[PDB]
C-alpha cells in the first residue's frame, strides 16, 4: 500500500526551471530516506539525489550539484526537487524512491542506501522545439507474387506521441507502429507498417489514422498502391 | 568514483531456463550491492540487497552471489514475466552507481525478414523534402545490416533507423530505416537500392525502385 | 603475575579466518565494515522475520595446549526487534554459545548434536533504530569460561534463532 506519485513533469527551454513533487502515502513518510533517481529516455539509471529523514543530510550526484535541491515537507508528505539551470541532458523520466531501515534486515547498516519502493515517474524535456502537428504520408507497394507491405510516414511533429491506427481499429493483425526517433531538428518522426496479402491491393481500402492530442491533428490518409 | 559492469549486455533464454547475470566493480564494495528489474515504460522494483538478501514479496527463483569485486543473480526456471532489463546498483561509496543494465530476451529460431522498399509520396515532394523507407519485417537475431545506395552509390550521414521490441506473438523484430534527402537532391537521381544483411539469409537482399518508371 | 595466553582471536586475523556456516546458503555471513577509521570483519545474520531459523556458526579446530579451563570474550550487536515492523513474534535478540571437545580435527564435518550449550547470551544494549541510521554501533562484550577441558582440542558455535546480531570479537584464552 506504499505508494508514490510524482507530478510536475513537463516541457521546459533550456536554462529553464522546473519543480516536481511526489505525494507520498500509506506509510509514516517521515521516516523514511528519499531520493530522485533518473532515466535518460533509451538508457541507464541514475542517481540524482537524496534527503534524510528530517530534512537531514543532502547529497548529490556530481553531474546535479550546484543547480539541484532536494526538499521534503513532512506533514505535507511530499517530497520535491527544485531544478534550475536546466540542458538537453537533464531530459528524462524522474523517479521518487524511498528507504526505511525497518525493512533493511542486515545487523549493520551499509554507508549508502538502496531503493526499496519507486514512484511510476514522471518526463521532463528539456528542448527548444514547440508544439508542431505531423506531416503524414503513404508508404506505397505496387503489385508483386506474395505477401505486401503498406503503410504511413508520420514526421516531424513536437511531442510526443502520436496514435495510429489502420481502417479505423478494424485492421489489427501485423501492424508495426516503431519508436518514434528525434531528428536533427528537435522534432520527431515515426512509420506504421501493416502486411497483406498483395491480392487485396487493387480493391481492399487502406487508411491510416493519425492523431496527436497536442496539436489536435487528426488525419486519415489513404494509401493507394502504385499501378501500370 | 567506484565503475560498475554488467555482462553481458543482452541476453536470450527460453522458459524454464536457469540463467546468470555479472556484474563487477573496479574496485570492491563489500557485499553492498542491489539488484532491479525493469519492464519497459514501468519503474524499477528491487530484487536483492546485501548482495543476496531477497526483498520482501520477491519470487525465491531469484538469488544473488558475490562480494568484493563479483557479483552474480541467477534466475532459475525463468518465467514469461522474467523478460526484463536487470540493474545493479553499488551502496558502497555516496556516488550510488548503476550498471548499465542487462537485457533478458526470449530466445527463438532464426527467420530471415521480408524486406520491402518505399519511394517518398508526391505529396511530400511537393515539400521540398524526400523520404525513401526500407523495412525489414518478422526477424529473429535482432541484429542486421542495412545499407542505402543511390544511382548504385554509398550514403552516410543520411538515415535514421528504429526497431520494436519482441513481438508478444512470434518473439521477432521489425525494423525500418528512413533515407532523407532534398527535393532537388532526389530529382537528380534514379535508382533507390536498398541491401540488407541478416543471419537468415544465405546472401544479402536488394531491393530497388527507379524513380519514373514503376 | 598470572599472564593470559590467547588461543583464538578472531578479530587478529583480518578477514582472513573462514569459519563454517550450517546451513550453507542461509545464515551467518562473514562482511566487512568501518569502524574508527579501521576495517572490521564481522560474522553476521539476520533473518527476523521467516520464524524457524537454526543457523550455526564454528569456528575452526583449536589446540587446547595446557590450558584446562578457557574464557571465551564475544563482542557483538544486536538491533532492537521493535525496530522491524510486523516482526513481534519472529524476532528474537539473543544467541546461543556452544562448545565440543575432540582428538581429531574434524574438517568440513559438521555434527551439530555433539555441541553442549555454554549459555544463552543476551545484549546490555541493544541498537535501536536511530543508531542503525546514524551508523553508531552499540558493543556489548560478554564473557563465559567452561569447565575442565579434556580432549586435544575444541570448537566453539553460534546459534542463531531469528535474531538481527552482528559478532565483531571472539576472544578465548586461558589464565598462566
Amino acid at each position: 500500500e506504499v505508494q508514490l506519485l510524482e507530478s510536475g513533469g513537463g516541457l521546459v527551454q533550456p536554462g529553464g526551471s522546473l519543480r516536481l513533487s511526489c505525494a507520498a502515502s500509506g506509510f509514516t513518510f517521515s521516516h523514511y530516506m528519499m531520493a530522485w533517481v533518473r532515466q535518460a529516455p533509451g538508457k541507464g539509471l541514475e542517481w540524482v539525489s537524496r534527503i534524510g529523514p528530517s530534512g537531514g543530510p543532502t547529497h548529490y550526484a556530481d553531474s546535479v550539484k550546484g543547480r539541484f535541491t532536494i526538499s521534503r515537507d513532512n506533514s505535507k508528505n511530499t517530497l520535491y526537487l527544485q531544478m534550475n539551470s536546466l540542458r538537453a541532458e537533464d531530459t528524462a523520466v524522474y523517479y521518487c524512491a524511498g528507504y526505511d531501515s525497518g525493512y533493511d534486515y542486515v545487523a549493520v547498516a551499509g554507508p549508502a542506501e538502496y531503493f526499496q519502493h519507486w514512484g511510476q515517474g514522471t518526463l521532463v524535456t528539456v528542448s527548444s522545439a514547440s508544439t508542431k502537428g505531423p506531416s503524414v504520408f503513404p508508404l506505397a507497394p505496387s503489385s508483386k507474387g506474395g505477401t505486401a507491405a503498406l503503410g504511413c510516414l508520420v514526421k516531424d511533429y513536437f511531442p510526443e506521441p502520436v496514435t495510429v491506427s489502420w481502417n479505423s481499429g478494424a485492421l489489427t493483425s501485423g501492424v508495426h507502429t516503431f519508436p518514434a526517433v528525434l531528428q536533427s531538428s528537435g522534432l520527431y518522426s515515426l512509420s506504421s507498417v501493416v502486411t497483406v496479402p498483395s491480392s487485396s491491393l487493387g480493391t481492399q481500402t487502406y487508411i491510416c489514422n493519425v492523431n496527436h492530442k497536442p496539436s489536435n491533428t487528426k488525419v486519415d490518409k489513404r494509401v493507394e498502391p502504385k499501378s501500370c | 568514483d567506484i565503475q560498475m559492469t554488467q555482462s553481458p549486455s543482452s541476453l536470450s533464454a527460453s522458459v524454464g531456463d536457469r540463467v546468470t547475470i555479472t556484474c563487477r566493480a573496479s574496485q570492491s564494495i563489500s557485499t553492498w550491492l542491489a539488484w532491479y528489474q525493469q519492464k519497459p515504460g514501468k519503474a524499477p522494483k528491487l530484487l536483492i540487497y546485501k548482495a543476496s538478501n531477497l526483498h520482501t514479496g520477491v519470487p525465491s527463483r531469484f538469488s544473488g552471489s558475490g562480494s568484493g569485486t563479483e557479483f552474480s543473480l541467477t534466475i532459475s526456471g525463468l518465467q514469461p514475466d522474467d523478460f526484463a532489463t536487470y540493474y545493479c546498483q553499488q551502496y558502497n561509496s555516496y556516488s550510488r552507481t548503476f550498471g548499465q543494465g542487462t537485457k533478458v530476451e526470449i530466445k527463438r529460431t532464426v527467420a530471415a525478414p521480408s524486406v520491402f522498399i518505399f519511394p517518398p509520396s508526391d505529396e511530400q515532394l511537393k515539400s521540398g523534402t524526400a523520404s525513401v523507407v526500407c523495412l525489414l519485417n518478422n526477424f529473429y537475431p535482432r541484429e542486421a545490416k542495412v545499407q542505402w545506395k543511390v544511382d548504385n552509390a554509398l550514403q552516410s550521414g543520411n538515415s535514421q533507423e528504429s526497431v520494436t521490441e519482441q513481438d508478444s506473438k512470434d518473439s521477432t523484430y521489425s525494423l525500418s530505416s528512413t533515407l532523407t534527402l532534398s527535393k532537388a537532391d532526389y530529382e537528380k537521381h534514379k535508382v533507390y537500392a536498398c541491401e540488407v544483411t541478416h543471419q537468415g539469409l544465405s546472401s544479402p537482399v536488394t531491393k530497388s525502385f527507379n524513380r519514373g518508371e514503376c | 603475575q598470572g599472564k593470559e595466553v590467547v588461543l583464538l582471536d578472531f578479530a587478529a586475523a583480518g578477514g582472513e579466518l573462514g569459519w563454517l556456516t550450517h546451513p550453507y546458503g542461509k545464515g551467518w555471513d562473514l562482511m566487512q565494515n568501518i569502524m574508527n577509521d579501521m576495517p572490521i570483519y564481522m560474522y553476521s545474520v539476520c533473518n527476523v522475520m521467516s520464524g524457524d531459523q537454526d543457523n550455526w556458526l564454528r569456528t575452526n579446530w583449536v589446540y587446547r595446549g595446557e590450558a584446562e579451563r578457557i574464557f571465551i570474550e564475544l563482542k557483538f550487536t544486536v538491533r532492537d526487534c521493535n525496530s522491524f515492523p510486523g516482526g513481534a513474534s519472529s524476532c528474537k535478540e539473543t544467541f546461543n554459545l556452544y562448545y565440543a571437545e575432540s582428538d581429531l580435527d574434524y574438517g568440513t564435518n559438521f555434527q551439530k548434536r555433539l555441541f553442549t550449550k555454554i549459555d544463552t547470551i543476551a545484549p546490555d544494549e541493544i541498537t535501536v533504530s536511530s543508531d542503525f541510521e546514524a551508523r553508531h554501533v552499540k558493543l556489548n562484550v560478554e564473557e563465559r569460561s567452561v569447565g575442565p577441558l579434556t580432549r586435544k582440542g575444541f570448537y566453539l558455535a553460534f546459534q542463531d534463532i531469528g535474531a538481527c546480531v552482528a559478532l565483531l570479537s571472539v576472544r578465548v584464552y586461558y589464565k598462566k
